[PDB]
C-alpha cells in the first residue's frame, strides 16, 4: 500500500552489462609461491611496491 | 412529502429493467433494479471496511488502513487478512 517499489522492463533485465564477458577474458588464477622463489626485483630494476 | 410541482411527473415506466416489481420510491429516493443492487454492493463494502478495521486493533477514522497484497502474489487471490479483503471490497 506505500508504492514503494523499481519498476524494470523485462528485455532489459535479461541485457546482461556488456563488459562482464571482457574481464573473464582478461583474467587468471593465482600462482601459489614455492619454497624461496625467485622474486622480480632480483630478475629486473623495478619499483619497491611490485619488487 | 413531494415538492409543490413534483405529483405530476411520478409516472410509470421508463426502466431498462425489472418493470413495476421496483418501480417506486422510498422517501425522496426513486428506487429501481438498480437501487437495489447498489444498497446490497454498498452495504456490503462498508461492513466488510468496518470488520477489517475491528480486527486491525483501531476504529479512528484516521488510522484505518486497508491495504492490497504483496506484489509476490501476483494476480492470484490472497489470505483475506493479508489483502484479500481490499480485493473484495475492490470488486
Amino acid at each position: 500500500g506505500t508504492g514503494m517499489s523499481v519498476p524494470e522492463f523485462v528485455s532489459d533485465l535479461d541485457t546482461p552489462d556488456p563488459t562482464i564477458e571482457v574481464f573473464l577474458a582478461s583474467t587468471s588464477d593465482p600462482v601459489i609461491p614455492e619454497e624461496g622463489a625467485q622474486t622480480a626485483g632480483e630478475a629486473y630494476e623495478n619499483v619497491d611496491p611490485v619488487l | 412529502a413531494l415538492l409543490s410541482f413534483e405529483r405530476k411527473y411520478r409516472v410509470r415506466g421508463g426502466t431498462l429493467i425489472g418493470g413495476d416489481l421496483f418501480d417506486f420510491w422510498v422517501g425522496p429516493f426513486y428506487v429501481g433494479f438498480f437501487g437495489v443492487t447498489t444498497a446490497f454492493f454498498a452495504l456490503l463494502g462498508t461492513i466488510l471496511i468496518f470488520w477489517g478495521a475491528s480486527q486491525q486493533g483501531t476504529f479512528n477514522p484516521w488510522l484505518i488502513n486497508i491495504a492490497p497484497p504483496d506484489l509476490s502474489y501476483g494476480l492470484g487471490m490472497a489470505p483475506l487478512m493479508e489483502g484479500g479483503l481490499w480485493q473484495i471490497i475492490t470488486i
